[PDB]
């Protein structure tokens, strides 16, 4: 039970417009809790930017009315975020790179009660050992959730995302054949990362009243 | 809103 040839096509517009970055120049700036803010906000700002180009990629999703593209959009925006650095949490980056990021997080008027969940979850998350086509099936599949708010037709939504669930329980099959339970899994990790929509909102409502101030981009998609 | 339309677009 191998990937069927429109699975293969699936997959592959997928893997195309996924490998299609937000860290430019993290370096060239000062350590200081405000000027890791910024940072945080530049690079939340660039992950915006390429979610939208990525989401407007996925099969059929330019077929649905442009309200429920917008309510898609909006409602997977913080998980898609959370996914991300998670990966990047696992990614094996330049020594001292990953540490610097993981040090200017904790010096951004985060409170450690969130550091801390944000964390265990990126750990949690390296411990699948997911590839690169694991991690944008999963993208695909939290953008594609039909049961986002202000969706006005669900059918056409639960139709897109369908085939990405099939193809990432085959994937699952290839590439972690050991582990039986690898797709489960995922999808405990999915309910997982749900949970960082109200933290989110925590962080913000915080950010807020030290009078931090968001780049258009993220007060749109975010709400602030 | 305005600038997700814009970007869609
Ligand atoms: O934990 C986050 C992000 C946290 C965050 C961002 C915005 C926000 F309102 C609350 C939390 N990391 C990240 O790199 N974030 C960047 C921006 C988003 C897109 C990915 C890059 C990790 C830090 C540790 C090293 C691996 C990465």
């Amino acid at each position: 039970m191998e990937l069927t040839p429109d699975q293969q096509t699936l997959l592959h517009f997928i893997m195309d417009s996924y490998n299609k970055e937000i860290t430019n120049k993290i370096l060239k700036e000062a350590f200081s809790a405000e000027e890791n803010f910024l940072i945080l906000t530049e690079m939340a700002t660039n992950h915006v930017q390429v979610l939208v180009e990525f989401t407007k990629k996925l099969p059929g999703f330019q077929t649905l009315d442009h309200e429920d593209q917008i309510a898609l959009l909006k409602g997977s925006a913080v998980e898609a975020m959370f996914l991300r650095s998670a990966e990047i949490f696992n990614k094996k980056l330049p020594s001292g790179h990953s540490d610097l990021l993981e040090a200017r997080i904790r010096n951004s008027g985060i409170s450690d009660e969130y550091i801390t969940p944000m964390f265990s979850f990126y750990k949690s998350i390296g411990e699948l050992k997911m590839t690169q086509e694991e991690y944008a099936l999963l993208t695909a599949i939290v953008i594609l959730s039909p049961d986002r708010q202000y969706i006005k037709d669900r059918e056409a939504v639960e139709k897109l995302q369908e085939p990405l669930l099939d193809v990432l329980q085959k994937l699952c099959k290839i590439h972690q054949p050991e582990n039986p339970q690898h797709f489960a899994c995922l999808l405990g990790r999915l309910t997982e990362l749900r949970t960082f929509n109200h933290h989110h909102a925590e962080m913000l409502m915080s950010w807020r009243v030290n009078d931090h101030k968001f780049t258009p981009l993220l007060c749109e998609i975010w709400d602030v | 809103h305005q600038l997700l339309r814009y970007l869609l677009d």
